[PDB]
C-alpha cells in the first residue's frame, strides 16, 4: 500500500558523521555516497553506515555509480562482518539546500528500481554552520497515483509534525515529484 | 682438492677427525651444518699452525659457496687474521673479504669494526674516528642482531686508551654490557670489564649519576674477593659520606690513574657529599646551613659557597645562596636512584597525599551537593 | 574439480642455505609450490591458494587468493635467515583458513617441512587431534638434512585420521637429485 | 634454466599487473576530464 | 574520567644504562580534536547534555570537582 507519513529514517551517529564530513571534504563540488543498513520494517529506514565512492566527472549521476566499487567495497565490508544491504543514496548540495534536481530524480528512480524503498538524503555541508544540520530525506512519487485523485502518502498518525519545509525545496517543487521523509537520528550511548 | 686436505690433513688432534669430519658434510654438497663444524674446529685449542693450509682451502669454499652465511664468513676470517698476525697485508685481506661479499647482509660492520681494531695499534687517531663514525651511522635499522652492536662497542672500549675518554668510555661500556647479558666469557674478563667501567666512572668527568652500581648485574654480581673495594667505593661516591679511608684502600692499588687524579675525586666526593646531604634533608627544611657543610665534606667554611656554586653551574642544582645568614636556598632538577626501604617510605608519602586528596574532595562535594548539579 | 582451499606453508630457516638439492632448496621449494599449485588449479579454476612462511615467524603474505601469481610473486626474495617453528605454523595455516571466502570449499593443508621439527610429541598429537575435530587435511612432506620417517610426523599422520580415513600423507623425499615428480605421483593425484 | 624462467615470470606478472594499474589509472583519469573547460 | 585514545609508538635502543634489549611500546600523547564538519555533526548529535560554554559557577564547580 501507499507509505506513511510516520515513515522516519534513523541515521546512525558513524553515518551522519561520515556523510558531513564527505560533503565538506568535495566542496565546492558534489559527492555521493551509498548508505547501507536494512529497512527492518514498514515504517523505518535503519541507515547504520554510509561509505564514499570514488568522485567522477559526470558529478551525481547514475554513470557515477561504478558497480564494481561498489560491490567490492560491499562484498569486502560484509568480510569484515558488516552484511548491510543498500537502503539508498547520500549526495551533496553545497549553498543550495535540501532538494532534488532532475538528475537526482533520475538517480532516484534507478535506485528504486532494484530497491523500492530506497531513500535520497541531501546534506549541504556548507549551510550545516554550527548548530544547524541542514539534512533531508526524499522519495519519489509517481505522477500516476498523484494524478489519480490519490493522496501520495496516508497519514496514518500525528507524526507529520515535521514543520513547515524550507521554501527552497518549494520553489524545487518538494511535493510535486518527492515525499520528504521526516528525520530521527539514532545515537547510542555509548 | 680431496688431496689438498689428505696431505694437509696433519696439525689436528686426531687427524682424521679434526678435517675429514666436516669433509663428509662437504661431500654431500652441503654448507650450514658444514660451517658449524669449521667454526667449531677454529675455536678448538690449537697454535692454528695450519692457518696456511686452510686459508687456500677457506679460498676455495669462497670461490664457489654461493650458500654460506655471511655471518659465519666474517667470524671465521676475524679468527683468520687474528691468528696470522700480519698487520702489513691484514688490512688488504680485510678489505678484500669485505669487499668479496658486498650484499646487503650485515656482515661488512663486523669487518669494519675488525680493521678498526687491528687499526688501533697502528695509526690510532686520524681516520680511526672516521671508522668509528661510518660503522656506527651504519649500525641501523636492525637492532636485534646484538652482534654487531657488540663488535662496535668493544671498538669504542678499545679506544678508551685516549686522553678524552673517560665518561664516553663509561657510556659505551654500559651499552656492551647491556648488548650481551649471559656469561659467555671467563671470570677475570668480566671482572676486568666492571673494573674499567667502575675507574670511568670514577674519572668521568661528564658522569655522576651512578646508577648502575647497585642496577648493573655485572659488576654488582662480581668483585666480591679480588679488590672489592671498588664496588664500596662505588657505594660511597652513592652515599656521599666521607669514606675517604675506602678512598686510600684504592689509593694503595691501582696507584696510576687515581695518585695522579686524588684532587678531582676528592672534588667529586664533596660535590656528591652535598648532593646527598641535600636529598637527606626532610623536603620542608630544605635550607642548608654552613657549619653542617663544613663538618660534613671535612672543608672550609670559606669553600662551602664556591662548591654549591660549582654543583649549581653544572646543572645539578637550582637553588641560590645567601650570606648574611649563609643559608643556603635549595630546589632540585638532578633526580637519583632509588631503593626498597625508599620506595616504601615515598609511597607511604604518596598515600598520605592521596588520602589528603579524598578528604578535601570529599569534603567539597559535601559542602556543593546543591549547587553540583 | 572438488571445490577446495590450498593454504601452502613454505620455509626459509638457514637450514635451506646447503646445497643438498638443485642449486639450493630455496628454487627446489619454490617450484615445488609452483608445481602443486599448478594442479591444484588446473584441477579446479574455482580454488585458491595461498602461503604462509615459518622462519621465525608466520607471516600471510599472499591470503587465500585464486590468481596464483601473487604466491609466486611472495615467494620471491624470501631471504633464509629464520628458523623453522613448526608449532605455530600449522596453527596459523588453519587459523587462516577459517577465513575462507567460500563456504563449500574443501580444506587441504601442505606444509614445507625442511628442518628438524622441535615439538613435543603430546604437542603433535593434540594438534592431530584438534585437526580432526575440525576436519581439516594436512599433508606433510620433507626435504633436506632430516631425520628420516619421523616417528612423530608419522603418528600425526597416522591420527590425523584413522580408522579409514582419506590417508593425508606423510610423504618423504629422496636425498640428492630428484625432483616432486614421486611428490606429484602419489600425493597429487589422490589425496 | 632457473634464472630464466623465474625472472621472466617476475617480470611479466610485475610488468602486466602495473599495466592493468596504468589502464586504470587513467581511465579514472579521462573519465574525470569529462566537459566542460 | 577521559582519554579514552592511547597512542603508543615501538621504540628500539640499547636502553642506555645497560639492560637487555626489547621492543618495548614507547607512549606518545593523545588528544581529541574535530574538524569544523565533525564539529557541527557532534554538537547537533549530542543536542541535549551539551553543557554551556560560557561555564558559571555551578560547571565551574563541577570542573574543579
Ligand atoms: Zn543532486
Amino acid at each position: 500500500p501507499a507509505v506513511d507519513t510516520a515513515e522516519q529514517v534513523y541515521i546512525s551517529s558513524l553515518a551522519l558523521l561520515k556523510m558531513l564530513k564527505h560533503g565538506r571534504a568535495g566542496v565546492p563540488m558534489e559527492v555521493m555516497g551509498l548508505m547501507l543498513g536494512e529497512f527492518v520494517d514498514d515504517y523505518t529506514v535503519r541507515v547504520i553506515d554510509v561509505f564514499a565512492m570514488p568522485q567522477s566527472g559526470t558529478g551525481v549521476s547514475v554513470e557515477a555509480v561504478d558497480p564494481v566499487f561498489q560491490a567490492k567495497m560491499l562484498d569486502m565490508l560484509k568480510q569484515t562482518g558488516r552484511p548491510e544491504m543498500v537502503v539508498g543514496w547520500y549526495h551533496s548540495h553545497p549553498g543550495f539546500g535540501c532538494w532534488l534536481s532532475g538528475v537526482d530524480i533520475n538517480t532516484q528512480q534507478s535506485f528504486e528500481a532494484l530497491s523500492e524503498r530506497a531513500v535520497a538524503v541531501v546534506v549541504d555541508p556548507i549551510q550545516s554552520v554550527k548548530g544547524k544540520v541542514v539534512i533531508d530525506a526524499f522519495r519519489l512519487i509517481n505522477a500516476n497515483m498523484m494524478v489519480l485523485g490519490h493522496e501520495p502518502r496516508q497519514t496514518t498518525s500525528n507524526l507529520g509534525h515535521l514543520n513547515k519545509p524550507s521554501i527552497q525545496a518549494l520553489i524545487h517543487g518538494l511535493n510535486r515529484h518527492y515525499y520528504s521523509i521526516t528525520i530521527n537520528y539514532r545515537k547510542n550511548e555509548l | 682438492v680431496p688431496g689438498f686436505l689428505q696431505q694437509s690433513q696433519n696439525s689436528g688432534p686426531g687427524q682424521p677427525a679434526v678435517w675429514h669430519r666436516l669433509e663428509e658434510l662437504y661431500t654431500k654438497k652441503l654448507w650450514h651444518q658444514l660451517t658449524l663444524q669449521v667454526l667449531d674446529f677454529v675455536q678448538d685449542p690449537c697454535f692454528a699452525q695450519g692457518d696456511g693450509l686452510i686459508k687456500l682451502y677457506e679460498n676455495f669454499i669462497s670461490e664457489f659457496e654461493h650458500r654460506v652465511n655471511p655471518l659465519s664468513l666474517v667470524e671465521i676470517i676475524l679468527h683468520v687474521v687474528r691468528q696470522m698476525t700480519d698487520p702489513n697485508v691484514a688490512l688488504t685481506f680485510l678489505e678484500k673479504t669485505r669487499e668479496k661479499v658486498k650484499s646487503s647482509d650485515e656482515a661488512v660492520i663486523l669487518c669494519k669494526t675488525a680493521i678498526g681494531a687491528l687499526k688501533l695499534n697502528i695509526g690510532d687517531l686520524q681516520v680511526t674516528k672516521e671508522t668509528i663514525e661510518d660503522v656506527e651511522e651504519m649500525l641501523n635499522n636492525l637492532p636485534g642482531v646484538t652482534s654487531v652492536h657488540s663488535r662496535f662497542y668493544d671498538l669504542s672500549s678499545k679506544y678508551y686508551q685516549t686522553i678524552g675518554n673517560h665518561a664516553s668510555y663509561y657510556k659505551d661500556a654500559l651499552r656492551f654490557l647491556g648488548c650481551v647479558d649471559i656469561k659467555d666469557l671467563p671470570v677475570s674478563e668480566q671482572q676486568e670489564r666492571a673494573f674499567t667501567l667502575g675507574l670511568a666512572g670514577l674519572l668521568g668527568e661528564g658522569v655522576f649519576n651512578f646508577g648502575e652500581l647497585l642496577m648493573h648485574p655485572v659488576l654488582e654480581s662480581l668483585r666480591n674477593t679480588d679488590r672489592q673495594w671498588l664496588i664500596d667505593t662505588l657505594y660511597a661516591f652513592n652515599s656521599g659520606n666521607v669514606e675517604r679511608f675506602q678512598t686510600l684502600k684504592t689509593a694503595w692499588g691501582q696507584q696510576p690513574d687515581l695518585a695522579a687524579n686524588e684532587a678531582q675525586l676528592l672534588r667529586k666526593i664533596q660535590l656528591l657529599c652535598l648532593m646527598e646531604m641535600t636529598f637527606t634533608r626532610p623536603a620542608n627544611h630544605r635550607q642548608l646551613t654552613f657549619e653542617e657543610i663544613a663538618k660534613s665534606a671535612k672543608i672550609t667554611v670559606n669553600e662551602v659557597e664556591l662548591l654549591v656554586m660549582k654543583a649549581l653551574s653544572v646543572g645539578l642544582v637550582k637553588g641560590s645562596i645567601d650570606e648574611v645568614d649563609k643559608r643556603v636556598h635549595m630546589t632540585w632538577v638532578q633526580p637519583r636512584v632509588l631503593d626498597l626501604q625508599q620506595i616504601k617510605g615515598m609511597k607511604d608519602r604518596l598515600e598520605f597525599w592521596c588520602t589528603d586528596v579524598k578528604s578535601m574532595e570529599m569534603l567539597v562535594e559535601h559542602q556543593a551537593h546543591d549547587i553540583l548539579t | 574439480m572438488v571445490l577446495e582451499s590450498t593454504m601452502v606453508c613454505v620455509d626459509n630457516s638457514e637450514y635451506m642455505r646447503n646445497g643438498d638439492f638443485l642449486p639450493t632448496r630455496l628454487q627446489a621449494q619454490q617450484d615445488a609450490v609452483n608445481i602443486v599449485c599448478h594442479s591444484k588449479t588446473r584441477s579446479n579454476p574455482e580454488n585458491n591458494v595461498g602461503l604462509i612462511t615459518l622462519a621465525n615467524d608466520c607471516e600471510v603474505l599472499t591470503t587465500l587468493t585464486p590468481d596464483t601469481g601473487r604466491i609466486l610473486s611472495k615467494l620471491h626474495t624470501v631471504q633464509p635467515k629464520g628458523k623453522i617453528t613448526f608449532c605455530t605454523g600449522i596453527r596459523v595455516a588453519h587459523l587462516a583458513l577459517k577465513h575462507r571466502q567460500g563456504k563449500n570449499h574443501k580444506m587441504r593443508i601442505i606444509a614445507f617441512v625442511g628442518s628438524p621439527v622441535e615439538d613435543n610429541e603430546k604437542d603433535l598429537v593434540k594438534l592431530a587431534k584438534r585437526l580432526k575435530k575440525e576436519k581439516v587435511n594436512v599433508d606433510i612432506i620433507n626435504f633436506g638434512e632430516e631425520e628420516v620417517n619421523t616417528e612423530k610426523l608419522t603418528a600425526f599422520v597416522n591420527t590425523l585420521n584413522g580408522k579409514d580415513g582419506t590417508g593425508s600423507h606423510l610423504v618423504t623425499v629422496p636425498p640428492g637429485p630428484s625432483l616432486a615428480d614421486a611428490l606429484i605421483s602419489s600425493p597429487i593425484l589422490a589425496g | 634454466i632457473k634464472i630464466m624462467k623465474s625472472e621472466v615470470l617476475r617480470v611479466t606478472h610485475e610488468l602486466q599487473a602495473m599495466k592493468d594499474k596504468i589502464k586504470e589509472n587513467s581511465e579514472k583519469i579521462k573519465v574525470n576530464k569529462t566537459l566542460p573547460y | 574520567l577521559g582519554l579514552p585514545t592511547e597512542a603508543y609508538i615501538s621504540v628500539e635502543e640499547v636502553h642506555d644504562d645497560g639492560t637487555p634489549t626489547s621492543k618495548t611500546f614507547e607512549h606518545v600523547t593523545s588528544e581529541i580534536g574535530a574538524e569544523e564538519a565533525e564539529e557541527v555533526g557532534v554538537e547537533h548529535l549530542l543536542r541535549d547534555i551539551k553543557d554551556t560554554t560560557v561555564g558559571t559557577l555551578s560547571q565551574r564547580i563541577t570542573n574543579q570537582v
